[PDB]
RNA sequence: UUCUGGUGUCCUAGGCGUAGAGGAACCACACCAAUCCAUCCCGAACUUGGUGGUUAAACUCUACUGCGGUGACGAUACUGUAGGGGAGGUCCUGCGGAAAAAUAGCUCGACGCCAGG
RNA sequence: UGGCCCUCGAGUGCAAAGGCAGAAGGGAGCUUGACUGCAAGACCCACCCGUCGAGCAGGGACGAAAGUCGGCCUUAGUGA
């Protein structure tokens, strides 16, 4: 229908902070993104979190 | 649910309200996606009288590549349902559409079947 | 003391059998609701009365 | 672009997995449709604005007051009421936006669950739904100070123990 | 005894018929107490005979109470006679018709299920027997 | 409150076939004024029959 | 002259399910776009115009009594008349009619019109 | 809000009964037949009453037409 939809573009510029680009289509030109999922520490995150920050007798052993 | 039943159960609607009588016949369309289907049947005697097709025009016009119900047929085949029971001793008809709504080819269709003096 | 005596007096119920010889405009049917519905060469009423259009017999089916 | 992604290298391992006979047997993503629950949109006249606009920059079209489907006592509902705002988009934005589901929401969240394998996993048709997001990055966040509802329920036309968690498993949705 | 729900406060009565073709049969219980005479049974006779053959037993075996009353009657109180007002919170009945199991019990031995069932047939208004599992 | 009140149409006080005032009975109007238009007034073709 | 597929009508109503088959033709889904048209949003539905591949879904045909529907005979309750017993509740006879439920079975419909090849 | 299952158990301004599943239940467009003059024949029938109605003319409403519409799914909501 005319008159009540917004402006669904074709051309979204898909700007990264990495000097990385990609073309989706959606509401506005150009979009600013931050961690997206391509190169995101999904696989790091977990790595340093719940899995490597706990201890308890190496933090002993460090001060003495 | 479905498209088919759909239109099985939008025919069955419209047949409440139409019927055929000895006095003026009903024509039903059928516009399958390769071909018209156009029946002028009397329900009172459970026979046909006048029917036509996709596959009675066809041997002249038709192009089985396109999508085979087109408005250009729709008005070939209401021409020739005009003039095919008109020679037979029917003028006063009782059109039903076919489940289908009747924003489209049948429209021509139904106009052209007007064209030949028919009472609609 | 009582809550009672509420009686109505008022009566329907098929008026020509099958197998008789219908009129014009002769009612076949008063009913409450549609239990004989129309079929052929009937009508129904304003309150869903069933009356016959031409002459001839009544059948059910 | 995610369609052409879709069309030549996942379909035809869905095909060979489950070892069809025939290619259309082979499922796909049918609709998805996002609903917005809100228990107080007539006397929060513009937060039912902040639906119509916000939420129409939010999703692809504009959103759908919904009428009450009966009136329960207690709560302030009456027979057409407006509870929840909701939209059903389709076609190649249904893939814009499990693709803005891939970007805007797999990365984006604060915690790291992603596609469930306890959660959506028994139905008569398969849908997965989220309860996440309540803004995307394309509307200035800090003006709403409520979290709102938002569900995404996907469709799918399969019937199986296995091809819509494969089938959100070749698109972009680890856990 | 009495029936929790009643779907209508005050109901009326109905004649006895001919022989229960139905309830005849023994479902549970080697033996039982099946009637040869057309009339009411209260619940009142019920807890009579209930309390009769429970503590006739008195040691193993349960009985099976076969009947419930669903029915009441309504007693016009001494007032001069001529209006049905208020009877239905009175004493509930069963209708009981010839052939019809009334009461079966099980784990318990030949002669004490005679005087069991024999002795709590005495709080009954109408005649019966007791009837082997056959 | 269901008021009964008549709609009327126009005049025309004349010397027709028959030609007169006519109101006809009606209900509900407890509203906005509503000219429906009953027909078939002395004069054959009529719309806005007023009150 | 069978199949195919629009159409009905009688119907014991013919359905669910498990199995096998059909794309020459026909019917049906699927992909592309939207000008009339359209969805309180979506070409999901409806419409128009085409690529035109499949039986996957849906239709059609053939089997099965596993559900479902239907349903006996004989009996028996009941009942019309003519009577009899009981204190009552109520029961029993002569003749006539005759159940219901259950069971043995029956049923995966049957007849016509018109257009191909 | 999405999907499956049972398929009429929901609903119909209100009491119940009889109805009604591609509906008489819910929505949308246009609307004023909630007209005029009537009316063959029926039901109910102490009388008074009361109920239904094919069909005709005028002038229309909807629909593309076929047709339908003389208020409401019906029975109560009244007074010679």
């Amino acid at each position: 229908k005319s008159d009540i939809h917004p402006e669904f573009r074709e051309d979204a510029k898909v700007y990264c902070n990495g000097e990385l680009v990609m073309t989706t289509g959606g509401t506005q030109k150009d979009y600013t993104v931050e961690v997206w999922s391509g190169n995101h520490p999904f696989y790091l995150g977990n790595r340093s979190a719940l899995l490597l920050d706990a201890d308890q007798v190496e933090k002993f052993r460090k001060k003495y | 649910h479905t498209r088919r039943e759909d239109r099985t159960a939008r025919h069955v609607r419209i047949r409440k309200k139409v019927e055929g009588t000895p006095e003026r016949p009903r024509l039903c369309v059928f516009r399958s996606n390769k071909h018209l289907y156009v029946q002028v049947i009397d329900d009172t005697k459970m026979h046909t009288l006048a029917a036509a097709s996709t596959m009675q025009k066809a041997i002249s016009e038709n192009i089985d590549y396109s999508a085979g119900p087109t408005v250009e047929v729709a008005q070939k085949i209401g021409e020739m349902i005009a003039k095919s029971c008109l020679e037979k001793g029917i003028t006063k008809v009782a059109f039903d559409r076919g489940g289908y709504p009747y924003h489209g080819r049948v429209k021509a269709l139904a106009d052209a079947a007007r064209e030949h003096g028919l009472v609609f | 003391t009582k809550n009672g005596r509420d009686s109505k007096g008022q009566r329907l119920g098929v008026k020509i059998y099958g197998d008789q010889v219908a009129k014009p405009g002769a009612i076949i049917i008063r009913q409450r609701g549609t239990k004989f519905h129309p079929g052929k060469n009937v009508g129904i009423g304003k309150d869903h009365t069933i009356f016959a259009l031409i002459d001839g017999l009544v059948k059910f089916e | 672009r995610l369609k052409t992604n879709y069309i030549e290298k996942m379909v035809p391992l869905l095909k060979e997995e489950f070892s069809y006979s025939n290619i259309l047997e082979v499922p796909k993503v049918v609709k998805i449709v996002v609903n917005c629950g809100i228990g107080d949109a007539s006397q929060n006249a513009k937060g039912l604005d902040a639906a119509i606009n916000e939420l129409a920059l939010i999703t692809g079209q504009r959103p759908v007051k919904t009428k009450a489907k009966t009136s329960i006592a207690g709560f302030k509902v009456r027979e057409g009421m407006t509870l929840g705002i909701a939209v059903t988009l389709r076609g190649n934005l249904m893939y814009s936006f499990l693709d803005r589901l891939i970007n805007l929401a797999l990365p984006r969240t604060r915690d790291f669950q992603g596609v469930n394998p306890n959660s959506f996993d028994g139905h008569g048709n398969y849908s997965v739904g989220f309860r996440e997001q309540s803004v995307f990055p394309e509307i200035k966040p800090e003006i709403v100070g409520k979290a709102r509802g938002m569900d995404v329920c996907i469709t799918t036309t399969a019937k199986t123990d296995k091809e819509a968690y494969k089938l959100l498993s070749l698109m972009g949705m680890p856990f | 005894l009495s029936p929790k729900r009643t779907r209508f406060r005050k109901q009326h009565r109905g004649r006895m018929k001919g022989i229960s073709y139905r309830g005849n049969r023994i479902c549970f219980g080697r033996y039982a107490l099946q009637a040869l005479e057309p009339a009411w049974i209260t619940s009142r006779q019920i807890e009579a005979g209930r309390r009769a053959m429970t503590r006739n037993a008195r040691r193993g075996g349960k009985i099976w109470v076969r009947i419930f009353p669903d029915k009441p009657v309504t007693v016009r109180p001494a007032e001069t006679r001529m209006g049905s007002g208020k009877g239905s919170p009175e004493y509930w009945v069963a209708v009981v018709k010839p052939g019809r199991i009334l009461y079966e019990i099980s784990g318990v031995a030949e002669n004490i299920a005679r005087r069991a069932v024999a002795i709590a047939a005495s709080k009954m208004p109408i005649r019966t027997q007791f009837i082997i599992s056959g | 409150v269901k008021v009964i009140l008549e709609c009327t149409g126009c005049v025309r006080k004349s010397v027709n076939k028959g030609s007169r005032g006519v109101s006809r009975y009606i209900t509900q109007k407890n509203r906005h004024n509503t000219p429906s238009r009953l027909e078939l007034r002395k004069f054959c073709p009529y719309c806005y029959k007023h009150t």
